[PDB]
């Protein structure tokens, strides 16, 4: 209704007016599947401006880092309909961001319809599930004799709605749900996906095998990118299109600018030189006529020796010069940058021309004197 | 002549209305309103000078009986006062309304209102007590400091500005936004003043963190403008921050580029570079939203006129100077051109960026013979795993100056056995979406004249209507740009050229299509180095006399 008389009772049931005069309501609040109790006490006038509110323990941990929120609604909401309105906006809210706690899943259906549609999976493929039983995730072999997980969330009501899918493969992955579908119909969809790409895996594979990769490091399977150092101090960045894998790529070149020229030049030459049988290196090696190098130097191939904020060398005559105290970071840094990181977050605290506080990619102690 | 006072007698009531609002604007609100309108209460007063001018003081009553409190509002408001020459105006009419010999004591009155008015401006101390009373003292009239204290003052909200950003999350004195509002209202009254600068670059790069923006447009449109005229000239830096939170200013850059292409300056592609690069533009286009809303823009000029040549001239002035703006600065971490260009092939573009004057010039129609073949692939093959459609993949080669222009000039170098390769690519320039159908006969149209063409170059020199027979249709444009191309590469050329533009120049249009056409040849001949200086020197002297007939 319009009026709170109506409007109230539609929208609050299960609040009582134990007073005639209605100033004390009493009894719970309704919010996802889920009633809670509440104790809300008016003075002797219909006044928010001062009210008594107090909650169950089971709800003031539910209204955790909000209980000045709903301080400042009780003082600024004019009524108390459009105050429980904001209050149960706000619960949904909570529960929501909190989703890990607040299942009662329907077990009938749930836990034992997940054993039988794994057993129609068979029982090899699962690797992981999280004990909420939320999480599973299981592995595919490809022809290639190459592994690829899967990742499904499930929901409450895994067979109804659509298991959330994550997985490697660059392209975006598609599977047709229904209500009939299964865990059987999702693993042939991802079956399909892998023999769909499995050029781009194979240029890829050859790539990793035959060459000097440098810039990812045990690379994953959703890359796509695969930065050649060849001879030395001179490196190709190869990004290739998983459809048309094969097809030349867009290819680029870091390092000296007297020795990138003719390489530049070469390429621009023989690039009407590539053809789509042979493989990527068969037509890179007889397009720029050379050889790469078979891992140059395979220890110090190349540290990033870059300033881990800019990802540049010499900034302003600054080298990547300031360290971290740690052996598994030991990150350079230059000293604006990381100034000016360490002086923007609220863990670092500043002596007279020091900065004690943490290192970007590690969070241990690190000092800088200005 | 036609009004005289009418128009300026309303405005007059309009704005003497909207001072009595204002009154020194020392509020929010009629600030901002200041800040919109004085452009407006500018040429007002140009208007209100040429009348006070042509004639003297005292003596008319046109508006003289409320000027003085409109010249007094305006004046003790300084957000008038800090507009381009809004001050030396003012000037102008006071210097009018003066009498040398006051004879009634009201013009004697209005003399010495009026050297109070100037002091108040000029001479005035509404400013601290406390730094008065020291210099003058110390033995300094205001005159002689206030622009080190001015600097000053700025430099203190410039660094302290600065602060406020580097306290990213600091549990610090958080600069409260209120002030940084009330200064962006201040540097738009003078953005044009030149001890400001500082101040505007630390505004325009320190955002900070706030969901919201915190300064007005007002702001972002006024320094769009000073930036656009070139009267302010800032640091690069700045201006990419610039277009990057005021989506509008970047919109409304491109538009004063296309009035360029379009009013002023048709087909001086040397001006047109120059306009590219003192821009900032290729430089803003590094990064993967600003280009992707400039090629946009682009885009629907390129649908609204059905391809004018002119547009597609500005278009490979673009890419040129993007190309070698993202080659610069983009050693480590530049965005690969699937993120640039994302509707075609990263294979094709890769072809296209590579440079004509680092190939050699005999090697160009291996290039393009290739080109063509795998765009036949792209379009004609328009399958899964493809383009969208053929538009995306001309809207590609367009991009690309060179290219697009050079398979003329080489089917004329090899008009024995002309390859079918380029005739395709040729057609698909002059005209994309056919049916292979229209294609297959465009391309046999083209073949049956470089028959006759070929007949007639190693002929004599010849007349025009053997050429203008061939010529009499939607292939027109294909056939009228390929044969300029015949007569600036033929040496029977030089000596019939008139004779066939004359009849072609049907239209204005056809010669400012043309005009267009050679500024162009011209321009990538003199850019690529490659020449015969019979071409030259005609193209040059047939741009000079066509320039005049329009
Ligand atoms: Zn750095
Ligand atoms: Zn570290």
């Amino acid at each position: 209704m319009a009026v709170t008389e109506a409007s109230l009772l539609r929208q609050c049931p299960l609040l009582l007016p134990q007073n005639r005069s209605k100033t004390v309501y009493e009894g719970f609040i309704s919010a996802q599947g889920r009633d809670f109790h509440l104790r809300i006490v008016l003075p002797e006038d219909l006044q928010l401006k001062n009210a008594r509110l107090l909650c169950s323990w089971q709800l003031r941990t539910i209204l955790s880092g909000y209980h000045r929120i709903v301080q400042q609604r009780m003082q600024h909401s004019p009524d108390l309909m459009s105050f429980m309105m904001e209050l149960k906006m706000l619960l949904e809210v909570a529960l929501k961001n909190r989703q890990e706690l607040y299942a009662l899943p329907p077990p009938p259906q749930f836990y034992s319809s997940l054993i039988e549609e794994i057993g129609t999976l068979g029982w090899d493929k699962l690797v992981y599930a999280d004990t909420c039983f939320s999480t599973i995730k299981l592995k595919a072999e490809d022809a290639s004799g190459r592994e690829h997980l899967i990742t499904l969330k499930l929901k409450a009501k895994y067979p109804a709605e659509s298991p959330d899918y994550f997985v490697d493969f660059p392209v975006p992955f598609c599977a047709s749900w229904t209500p009939q579908s299964s865990l059987i119909s999702i693993y042939s969809q991802f079956l399909a996906a892998i023999e769909s790409l499995k050029a781009f895996w194979d240029v890829m594979d050859e790539i990793d095998e035959k060459t000097w990769v440098l810039e990812p490091e045990k690379p994953p399977r959703s890359a796509t990118a695969r930065r050649i150092a060849l001879g030395n101090n001179v490196s190709i960045n190869i990004e290739v299109d998983p459809r048309h894998p094969t097809m030349l790529p867009e290819c680029f070149f870091l390092g000296a600018d007297h020795v990138v020229k003719p390489l530049g030049i070469k390429l621009s030459r023989n690039i009407h030189l590539w053809d789509p049988e042979n493989s990527v290196l068969q037509n890179l090696k007889d397009v720029l006529e050379i050889d790469f190098p078979a891992r140059a130097i395979l220890e110090k191939s190349d540290f990033t020796m870059d300033c881990g904020i800019c990802y540049a060398y010499q900034l302003d005559g600054t080298i990547p010069d300031q360290v971290c105290d740690n052996s598994q970071c030991g990150q350079p840094f230059h000293q604006i940058c990381l100034y000016e990181w360490l002086r923007g977050l609220l863990t670092s605290r500043q002596s007279f021309n020091i900065i004690f506080g943490e290192c970007p990619y590690c969070s241990k102690p690190i000092t800088l004197k200005m | 002549m036609a009004q005289d006072s009418v128009d300026l007698s309303c405005d007059y009531q309009f704005w003497m209305q909207k001072l009595s609002v204002w009154d020194q604007a020392s509020t929010l609100e009629t600030q901002q309103d200041t800040c919109l309108h004085v452009a407006q209460f500018q040429e007002f007063l140009r208007k209100m000078y040429e009348a006070l001018k042509e004639m003297d003081s005292n003596t008319v009553i046109e508006r003289f009986p409320t000027i003085g409190q409109l010249l007094a509002k305006a004046c003790w408001n300084p957000f008038i006062l800090a507009y381009d020459e809004s001050q030396k105006i003012l000037i102008w009419c006071l210097c009018c309304l003066i009498n040398k010999e006051p004879q009634n004591s009201g013009q004697s009155k209005l003399n010495s209102w009026i050297q109070g008015v100037l002091s108040h401006i000029l001479s005035a101390l509404r400013f601290d007590k406390e730094v008065a009373l020291f210099t003058q003292g110390l033995g300094y009239a205001p005159i002689d400091y206030y622009p080190g204290l001015l600097k000053n003052m700025v430099l203190s909200l410039a660094s302290e500005l600065r602060e406020n950003h580097l306290n990213g999350f600091n549990t610090q004195r958080r600069m409260a936004p209120e002030r940084v509002a009330s200064l962006s209202r201040v540097c738009v009254p003078l953005i044009t003043l030149t001890d400001v600068d500082p101040l505007v670059e630390a505004l325009l790069i320190c955002h900070g963190r706030e969901p919201q923006e915190i300064l007005q447009p007002e702001f972002f449109e006024a320094v769009n403008e000073a930036i656009l005229l070139k009267k302010i000239s800032l640091p690069m830096s700045a201006v990419v921050c610039l277009w990057l939170r005021h989506l509008p200013s970047l919109e409304k850059a491109m538009l004063h580029l296309f009035e360029k292409l379009i009013s002023s300056e048709r087909n001086c592609l040397r001006r047109i570079e120059c306009f590219i690069k003192d821009s900032s533009l290729p430089q803003a286009a590094c990064h993967p939203a600003i280009f992707r809303v400039v090629d946009e823009m682009f885009r629907c000029a390129l649908l609204e006129t059905d391809g004018a040549l002119e547009i597609i001239a500005t278009i490979q002035v673009f890419t040129q100077c993007f190309v070698e703006a993202l080659e610069k600065a983009s050693k480590q971490l530049r965005f690969a051109l699937k993120t640039y260009f994302p509707y075609t092939s990263p294979s094709l573009a890769m072809v296209l960026l590579q440079d004509p004057q680092d190939i050699p010039r005999g090697h160009w129609l291996q290039t393009l013979k290739h080109i063509s073949e795998l765009l036949r692939e792209a379009v004609e093959d328009q399958t899964h795993g493809s383009c969208g459609g053929p538009f995306e993949s001309w809207f590609l080669f367009i991009h690309f100056g060179g290219w697009a222009e050079m398979v003329a000039e080489q089917l004329l170098m090899s008009a024995a056995e002309p390859p079918t390769a380029l005739l395709w690519l040729l057609a698909f320039y002059y005209g994309p979406r056919d049916g292979r159908q229209q294609r297959a006969q465009t391309m046999v149209q083209v073949k049956a004249v470089l028959g006759h063409l070929l007949a007639m170059s190693r002929s004599s020199s010849l007349s025009a209507q053997d050429l203008q027979t061939v010529a009499g249709a939607p292939a027109q444009q294909l056939i009228r740009h390929l044969l300029l191309n015949f007569l600036l590469w033929a040496p029977g050329g030089h000596t019939i050229a008139w004779d066939v533009i004359t009849l072609m120049a049907h239209t204005a249009e056809i010669t400012h299509e043309i005009i267009g056409f050679l500024d162009q040849t011209l321009y990538r001949w003199n850019r690529l180095g490659i020449e015969s200086p019979r071409s030259e020197k005609l193209a040059r002297e047939l741009l000079k006399e066509l320039r005049t007939q329009v």
